[PDB]
């Protein structure tokens, strides 16, 4: 969820 | 140097969904500490600096399936009274200790707003183009904190 790349 | 556990990895990427570029940018992350969506970390594993490739990551290995329980029906009062409460508008709720929780407005009717707390990419398969810009070992401080210094997007 908060994990990137986070578009 | 190759991407692997406990390396700080810098990547440049393009993110497309259903053939539309949604995002481009550059970020650094500590590999092996669940800092990146899992399908992407799996695609980067063992890649050499300078490698550039394209990768398809199913929703299951990206932001997860869309969770129906993340869709709520809330009072239209909770929104500012001059706010544009409209499909696609983003707002942030706050819980009892102040944590911001983003939501997207889905529908509005009467005194009721259907809102979605899901990640906007939940349920979507992602197509990436990725370039491995740099790989280095992490410092003790980084390994102790579980993240890189600095930790995120150079450019977004
Ligand atoms: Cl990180
Ligand atoms: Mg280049
Ligand atoms: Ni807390």
């Amino acid at each position: 969820a908060k994990a990137l790349p986070f578009a | 140097m190759k991407v692997g556990q406990d390396k700080v990895v810098t990547i440049r990427y393009t993110l497309q969904v259903e053939g539309e570029v949604l995002d481009q940018g550059e970020l650094s992350y500590l590999h092996g500490h669940r800092n990146l969506i899992p399908g992407l970390e799996e695609a980067l594993e063992g890649r050499e600096e300078g490698e550039a490739f394209q990768a398809h990551v199913p929703a299951e290995k990206a932001y997860g399936p869309h969770d129906p329980e993340g869709v709520q029906v809330v009072p239209l009062s909770a929104f500012p009274e001059d706010a544009e409460v409209v499909p696609g508008a983003q707002f942030y709720a706050q819980d009892m200790e102040g944590n911001p929780m983003p939501l997207t407005v889905v529908a509005v009717e009467g005194e009721e707003v259907t809102v979605d707390f899901n990640h906007p990419l939940a349920g979507k398969d992602l197509d990436f183009q990725v370039e491995v810009v740099k790989v280095r070992e992490a410092t003790p401080e980084e390994l102790l904190h579980g993240h890189a210094h600095p930790s995120g997007h150079h450019h977004h």
